[PDB]
C-alpha cells in the first residue's frame, strides 16, 4: 500500500499537456493510481462455486465481466456479471477428463478452445456442441497439458505430458509434433507483438524459446534457459519484451528481450508445488509492468516480511519489489490462479471450488 | 459509416531541434530546423536567414544530424523518426528545382523492446564510420556506415547499464568511442566504451568510470585539441579526459537547470548554455600549452550573458549571432555583443518567430464581426505564456504576453470579457512567504482579489520545508476582450490548483457566473482528496464569490448541461442543480470510472473521457433524474482529449498521438452488445491534442450547401499545430481514398516512407492500418504536383461531377474539388 515517490498528479497530466513530461513518466504515475485504488479493492464482490476443483481460466477479451472457467473434471462455466441469468454450464466425465488449458475463440466469442486429460485438443461451443477436434493421443495414459492460440498468425499450439509439442493452424494443417523437452510441458504461450517465435515450459527445469518457422530440427532451437527447479509457467509480456517465469519451488524470474539468457532481477516468492493443489501461474498486467501472484506460505521460505499469509501480492516488473497485497477473510483458501481483465479494471481469482471477484469500492 | 476528414489549419510551430552545417553546398552555411513532421532549410546570411527549402516528412523527426562521409562534397543528413524509420538524405539543386534525394532508408525497429525514459538518442562518430542509437534500455544499436548499407542494416550490443542519461561519441579516437552517463542504485556515473566492428561489441574504454553529480544530465563530446568530455549537472560542470579531471560548482547555474548546449567555437573553446528560465550563459575552456605541443584544459568558467526565450535548442550561426529554438515560446535570432548594455546583458533580440505551443486551451469567439470566428488560445508556459488570437486573412496572429502559465479559457459575452485560469511560480522569500520571479498578469491586474474561505484545509499538518522550494500560485484572470488588459485577478488558496473553468447560466437565475473547479495538492498524495467548485460573479470590475461546493477530490472537468452543471471529480461524474438560494445541490452521480478527466455534452447525452477507461456514453434520464450507462469503448486508450461529433459519433485522441472515432454497435441484438462502442475510425495523427472545440475560422457562406464535408471541429496541440476534423459522406470518403492510393503512387516520400505506414494506427499494444479518416494534408498536396503528374493521378478514374453519371475525371475536375476542400479552413 505504502509506496516510493510520487506526486504532481495533475501537474504530470498537465506537463503531458505541455509535452514537458514523457509518457513513460506519465504512465509511471498512473501505475501508481492503480496501485492506490487497488488498495481499495479490499471488498470482495462475488463468488461462484461448483463441483470439482478449477484448473484454468480465461476472460472474454471484449467484455470485462464475462469469463470462461473450467474444472478438475472438465466442467466449463461461462459467467458474466450484472446479468443474473444463471450462467452457462457444461458437464464432463467428472473423473479423468480434467480440462487444463482454455482460451476463447478470437473469431466467435461463443466458441472456445479446450485442452483436457482425455487427450482431445478441441474447439467447442458453450451450448456443448463440439465443432471440431484438433489433435489426439489415440492412446490412453497420454494427454495434453498446455495450449495456446494466435489470431494475428491464426496459429494453435499445445503441449503434452511427455515433452513433445504440437502446433496447428485455425483449420488443422499439422506441421509439428517434434519433441522439445524431456518431461511434461507445463505451460506454453506465443508472442503477441511478433508472431513467429515461441516459448515453452516443462518439468525439465528448462524453458525453451523457439522460432516456429525456421526450426524443424529436433532442438535446433533459439534459446534455452536453465532453472534450479521445474517450472510451472513462462509468459511473455503484452509488450512481448519482458518474458516472465515462475518456478515450482520458490522463485519468479524476469527474462527480457535483451540477451534472454541472463536475467534481470529475481523475485523470490513462496508458491510451492503440491499434488492436489492446482499449479500456480503468475501473470502480467496487460497495461502496466505489474505482476500479480498468489502466495502459498512455507515455513522454509526466507520471508522478508515477517507476517506470512496466503494472499495475492502485487509486484512491479522492472524493480523487483512488492507494491500491494490483497487479503480477505471468508476467502481463507489458496488462490492458485488470478487473472485481471484485459480491461485491467477488475480481477478474477480461482481457488479450489471457489472463483472470486475483486473489483473496487462502490462509493 | 463514420467517415472523417482531417486537415492542417496551422502547421506545428514549436521547434524540436536545430543544427547548422554545409548541406545545400560545400560553401553554404545552412540551418536545418525540425518542427515535428517538418524540416526547414535556411541559408545563414549577414542579416539573418534566407529560406531555401521546406519539406514535410511522413514521420515525427526524432533525430537530425549532419555528417560528411569521405567522397561526399558536402554533408549528408541522417534522420530517424519516432516509428524508427531511419534514412540518409542528400540535398540536390539544379535550376529552380530542389529535390531531397534519399541515399538510404530502412526501419530499425526491433520486434520487442521498451522505449527508454530519456527517449531515443542518436549519435554519429566524428569520422562518419558508424551511427549509434540508444532506443531501448540495455541495448545499443549500431548502424555501420558502409557505402553498401543503403538498407541501413544494424546490430545490437548489450549494455550492462540499463539507465543511460546521455551519450556522445568522442573526438580524437582511433577506434569509435562512446562516453555516457548512467544511473544505478549507487548513484550516477560516467563511463566509456570503444566500439568494435569486428566483434560487433564494446571494448574497454580508454579511461575509467567516474562518479558524477546525482543530477548529472548532459554529455558534450569536446573536439580536438582538447578532446574528452564535459558532463553538465544541476550544480556542477566537470570535464574528463584520461587522467585529466576538472570540476567547477558555480553557484550561478544552480537557480535553474541547464537543458541545452551548443558549441560556439569550432575548436570547442566556447559553449553556450541555456536554462529553464531562459538565461543564457557562456562556458569558456581555458587552454594550457605543453612542451609536446598538446593542449590541456586549464580551467572552466561560466559567465551570465543574459536572457532568451526558454530554449529547447541553441545554435551558434556566425558573427556572434545565435538561433534560439524554443518549443515553449517563440523562437528567436539574437545578437551577442562583446560589451554589455545598461542592465548588464550582452544579448539583444534581432528577430522573433511565432510559436503557438503548447496550446493548452482555446475557444472560438466572434469578437469583431458576426460569422467571422477567431480563435483565442492559451499558449506557452511560464514567462513565455500568452494568449494568442488567430484570425484568417494566411493568418493574422495577435500575441498577449502574460508572463505566467495559462491553463483554461472561457468567454463571457454578457460581461464582454474572458476568464482565464493561470499559474505562476514563486519561491520562498527571506522572511515571510513567497515572492514572484517577475511581474505577471496575476500581479499586474487593475484590481485584485484573494480567497477567504477557511473550509479549504481540514486537519492541516505543518511540514518542514527545505530551503529554495518553488510553489505554484494559481489565479483567475478577467481579461478585456478588446484590449486584453488584465482587468481583475483573483488568487486562489495555497496549494489549490484550478483545473477546470466554465462560464454559464444556471437554473432560473438570470446572472452569468464564472465557475472554477480546483484540487488541493499535497506532495505525498497519490491522488487529490479535496477540492472545490466555486461560483463567481463578475461585476463592477471585481470577482465576488457567489457560492462554493466542497468535494473529496480534484474537479477535473465541468460542462454546462441543460441549465444544470455536470462536473467530474476523480472517479465520479456528478450533476448539480443551482438552487433558488444560489447553491449547488447534487441530483445524481455516476461512479463507474477510474478517473474522469474529460467531459463533453450534447443534449441529454454525455461523453466521458477517462484517464484509462477511454470513452463512455452516459444518458441523463429526465424522467428518472439519474444517469444510464449506454455504452463504453472496451478497447483501452490513454486519452488526451475527446469530442462529440454528433449523437452517434464520438471523437477521441490518445497519448500515442492517434485519433479514433467510436460509434454505437449497429449490429447489436442485445443490451450487452449495445453496450459496446465500436472504434470505427482510426488514424495516427502524430500530434498530441490538448483541446477539441466546435467552430470555424473560414467565413461561413449562408446557404452554401451540397458541399463535400459537414461540420467543423478544430483542435489544438502541444506542438502548436492546429487541425480540423470534419465528417464525410460515403461517396466522398471512397473518392478521396481512391485518390489517396493514386497519390501515394505518385508522391515522393522523404525517406521513402509509406504514407500508410506513417498514418497506420500505432500503439505499444497494437498497430493497425488507418480507417475512416482522410488525410486532408495529403489531399491538398494534389495541388502542388506538376500537371503531367496530375493527369497520371486521375488516369482511369470514374467521377460523378455534381449530380449525374460517372465519367472519366480530368485534372481540372479534381483541381476544383481540392480547391473547394482547401477553403473549409
Amino acid at each position: 500500500q505504502i509506496l516510493p515517490p510520487c506526486r504532481s498528479i495533475v501537474r504530470t497530466l498537465h506537463q503531458h499537456k505541455l509535452g514537458r513530461a514523457s509518457w513513460p513518466s506519465v504512465q509511471q504515475g498512473l501505475q501508481q493510481s492503480f496501485l492506490h485504488t487497488l488498495d481499495s479493492y479490499r471488498i470482495l464482490q462475488k463468488a461462484a462455486p461448483f463441483d470439482r476443483r478449477a484448473t484454468s481460466l480465461a476472460w472474454h477479451p471484449t467484455h470485462p465481466s464475462t469469463v470462461a472457467v473450467g474444472s478438475k473434471g472438465g466442467d466449463i462455466m461461462l459467467w458474466n456479471f450484472g446479468i443474473k441469468d444463471k450462467p452457462t454450464f457444461i458437464k464432463g466425465i467428472g473423473a479423468g477428463g480434467s480440462i487444463t488449458g482454455l482460451k476463447f475463440n478470437p473469431l466467435n466469442t461463443n466458441q472456445f478452445y479446450a485442452s483436457s486429460m482425455e487427450g482431445t485438443t478441441r474447439l467447442q461451443d458453450f451450448k456443448g456442441n463440439i465443432l471440431r477436434v484438433f489433435a489426439s493421443s489415440d492412446t490412453i495414459n497420454i494427454w495434453f497439458c498446455s495450449l495456446d492460440v494466435s489470431a494475428s498468425s491464426r496459429m494453435v499450439v499445445t503441449g503434452d505430458n511427455v515433452g513433445n509439442v504440437i502446433l496447428l493452424n485455425m483449420d488443422g494443417k499439422e506441421l509439428w509434433n517434434l519433441r522439445m523437452h524431456k518431461k511434461k510441458v507445463t505451460h506454453v504461450a506465443l508472442n503477441p507483438c511478433c508472431d513467429w517465435f515461441l516459448a515453452t515450459a516443462s518439468v525439465d527445469q528448462t524453458v525453451k524459446i523457439w522460432d516456429l518457422r525456421q526450426v524443424r530440427g529436433k532442438a535446433s532451437f533459439l534459446y534455452s534457459l536453465p532453472h534450479r527447479h521445474p517450472v510451472n509457467a513462462a509468459c511473455f509480456s503484452p509488450d512481448g519484451a519482458r518474458l516472465l517465469t515462475t518456478d515450482q519451488k520458490s522463485e519468479i524470474r524476469v527474462y527480457s528481450a535483451s540477451q534472454w539468457d541472463c536475467p534481470l532481477g529475481l523475485i523470490p516468492h513462496p508458491h510451492r508445488h503440491f499434488q492436489h493443489l492446482t499449479p500456480i501461474k503468475a501473470a502480467w498486467h496487460p497495461r502496466y509492468n505489474l505482476i500479480v501472484v498468489g502466495r502459498y506460505p512455507d515455513p522454509n521460505f526466507k520471508s522478508c516480511t515477517p507476517y506470512e499469509l496466503r494472499t495475492i501480492d502485487v509486484f512491479d516488473g522492472n524493480s523487483g519489489k512488492m507494491m500491494c497485497q490483497l487479503y480477505d477473510p471468508e476467502s481463507s483458501g489458496i488462490s492458485s490462479l488470478n487473472e485481471f481483465n484485459p480491461m485491467g479494471d477488475t480481477l478474477a481469482s480461482a481457488m479450489g471450488y471457489h472463483i472470486l471477484i475483486w473489483s473496487q469500492e462502490e462509493a | 459509416m463514420s467517415y472523417n476528414y482531417v486537415v492542417t489549419a496551422q502547421k506545428p510551430t514549436a521547434v524540436n531541434g536545430c543544427v547548422t552545417g554545409h548541406f545545400t553546398s560545400a560553401e553554404d552555411l545552412n540551418l536545418l530546423i525540425a518542427k515535428n513532421t517538418r524540416l526547414e532549410i535556411y541559408v545563414v546570411t549577414a542579416e539573418g536567414l534566407r529560406p531555401v527549402k521546406e519539406v514535410g516528412m511522413y514521420g515525427k523527426i526524432a533525430v537530425m544530424e549532419l555528417f560528411r562521409p569521405k567522397g561526399e562534397s558536402k554533408d549528408l543528413l541522417f534522420i530517424l523518426t519516432a516509428k524508427y524509420n531511419a534514412c540518409i538524405l542528400e540535398y540536390k539543386q539544379s535550376g529552380e528545382s530542389i529535390d531531397i534525394i534519399t541515399r538510404a532508408h530502412g526501419n530499425v525497429q526491433d520486434r520487442i523492446g521498451r522505449p527508454s525514459e530519456t527517449g531515443i538518442i542518436g549519435i554519429i562518430d566524428p569520422e562518419c564510420r558508424m551511427i549509434g542509437l540508444r532506443l531501448y534500455d540495455g541495448l545499443f544499436k549500431v548502424i555501420p556506415l558502409d557505402r553498401d548499407n543503403k538498407e541501413l542494416k544494424a546490430f545490437n550490443i548489450r549494455l550492462e547499464e540499463l539507465h543511460v542519461i546521455d551519450v556522445k561519441f568522442l573526438y580524437g579516437c582511433q577506434a569509435p568511442t562512446i562516453c555516457f552517463v548512467y544511473q544505478d542504485p549507487q548513484g550516477r556515473h560516467v563511463k566509456t566504451y570503444e566500439v568494435s566492428l569486428r566483434e560487433k561489441e564494446f571494448n574497454k574504454g580508454p579511461w575509467k568510470q567516474e562518479n558524477v553529480e546525482a543530477e548529472a544530465s548532459m554529455v558534450i563530446a569536446v573536439p580536438e585539441p582538447f578532446g574528452g568530455a564535459i558532463i553538465i549537472g544541476q550544480e556542477s560542470i566537470t570535464y574528463h579526459n584520461g587522467d585529466k579531471y576538472l570540476a567547477i560548482a558555480p553557484p550561478i547555474i544552480k537557480q535553474s537547470t541547464i537543458v541545452c548546449h551548443n558549441r560556439v567555437d569550432p575548436n570547442g573553446s566556447r559553449y553556450l548554455l541555456g536554462d529553464m528560465e531562459g538565461r543564457l550563459f557562456m562556458l569558456l575552456l581555458e587552454k594550457e600549452e605543453q612542451m609536446d605541443g598538446t593542449v590541456t584544459l586549464k580551467d572552466l568558467r561560466v559567465e551570465l550573458l543574459g536572457e532568451t526565450s526558454i530554449a529547447e535548442c541553441l545554435t551558434y550561426l556566425d558573427n556572434g549571432v545565435v538561433f534560439v529554438g524554443s518549443r515553449l515560446g517563440d523562437s528567436q535570432l539574437v545578437k551577442l555583443n562583446v560589451d554589455s548594455n545598461e542592465q548588464g546583458s550582452y544579448v539583444v533580440a534581432m528577430e522573433t518567430f511565432t510559436n503557438l505551443g503548447p496550446i493548452v486551451d482555446m475557444c472560438v469567439v466572434d469578437l469583431e464581426r458576426q460569422g467571422q470566428g477567431q480563435l483565442v488560445t492559451c499558449s506557452g508556459a511560464f514567462k513565455e505564456g500568452s494568449l494568442r488570437i488567430i484570425r484568417n486573412g494566411k493568418l493574422h496572429i495577435r500575441t498577449v504576453p502574460l508572463y505566467e502559465s495559462p491553463r483554461k479559457i472561457c468567454y463571457q459575452e454578457v460581461s464582454q470579457c474572458f476568464g482565464v485560469l493561470s499559474s505562476r511560480i514563486e519561491v520562498q522569500d527571506t522572511s515571510g512567504g513567497t515572492t514572484a520571479l517577475r511581474p505577471s498578469a496575476s500581479t499586474q491586474a487593475l484590481s485584485s482579489s484573494v480567497s477567504s474561505s477557511k473550509l479549504f484545509s481540514s486537519s492541516t499538518a505543518p511540514h518542514e520545508t527545505s530551503f529554495g522550494e518553488e510553489v505554484e500560485v494559481h489565479n483567475l484572470l478577467i481579461i478585456d476582450q478588446h484590449t486584453f488588459e488584465v482587468l481583475h485577478a483573483h488568487q486562489f488558496l495555497q496549494n489549490e490548483y484550478a483545473l477546470s473553468l466554465v462560464s454559464c447560466k444556471l437554473g432560473k437565475d438570470p446572472n452569468t457566473y464564472f465557475i472554477v473547479g480546483t484540487a488541493m495538492v499535497y506532495p505525498e498524495e497519490a491522488e487529490p482528496k479535496q477540492g472545490r467548485i466555486v461560483v463567481f460573479q463578475y461585476s463592477d470590475g471585481k470577482l465576488q464569490t457567489v457560492a462554493e461546493k466542497e468535494v473529496k477530490g480534484a474537479v477535473y472537468s465541468m460542462v454546462e448541461f441543460n441549465g444544470k452543471l455536470l462536473a467530474s471529480i476523480n472517479s465520479t461524474v456528478r450533476l448539480y442543480e443551482w438552487t433558488t438560494e444560489k447553491e449547488l445541490r447534487t441530483e445524481c452521480n455516476h461512479y463507474n470510472n477510474i478517473m474522469a478527466l474529460y467531459l463533453k455534452t450534447k443534449g441529454d447525452f454525455i461523453l466521458v473521457g477517462d484517464l484509462m477507461r477511454s470513452v463512455l456514453l452516459l444518458a441523463y434520464k429526465p424522467m428518472e433524474g439519474n444517469f444510464e450507462e449506454i455504452a463504453r469503448d472496451f478497447n483501452p486508450n490513454w486519452m488526451s482529449a475527446v469530442e462529440i461529433l454528433d449523437d452517434d459519433n464520438f471523437l477521441g485522441a490518445e497519448n500515442a498521438f492517434n485519433l479514433f472515432v467510436c460509434q454505437k454497435d449497429s449490429a447489436a441484438t442485445t443490451d450487452e452488445e449495445r453496450q459496446h462502442l465500436q472504434e470505427v475510425g482510426l488514424f495516427h495523427l502524430g500530434e498530441f491534442v490538448n483541446v477539441f472545440c466546435h467552430g470555424s475560422l473560414v467565413m461561413q457562406n449562408l446557404g452554401e450547401t451540397s458541399t463535400p464535408t459537414q461540420g467543423s471541429v478544430l483542435f489544438g496541440t502541444v506542438n502548436g499545430m492546429i487541425g480540423l476534423v470534419t465528417s464525410l459522406s460515403e461517396s466522398w470518403y471512397n473518392l478521396l481514398l481512391d485518390m489517396q492510393n493514386r497519390l501515394n503512387k505518385v508522391i515522393k516520400s522523404v525517406g521513402k516512407i509509406e504514407h500508410s505506414f506513417w498514418r497506420s494506427f500505432h500503439t505499444e499494444r497494437k498497430t493497425e492500418p488507418a480507417t475512416g479518416f482522410i488525410d486532408g494534408d495529403l489531399i491538398e498536396s494534389f495541388l502542388d504536383i506538376s500537371r503531367p503528374k496530375m493527369q497520371e493521378v486521375v488516369a482511369n478514374l470514374q467521377y460523378d461531377d455534381g449530380s449525374g453519371m460517372k465519367r472519366e475525371a480530368t485534372a481540372d475536375d479534381l483541381i476544383k474539388v481540392v480547391e473547394e476542400l482547401t477553403r473549409i479552413h
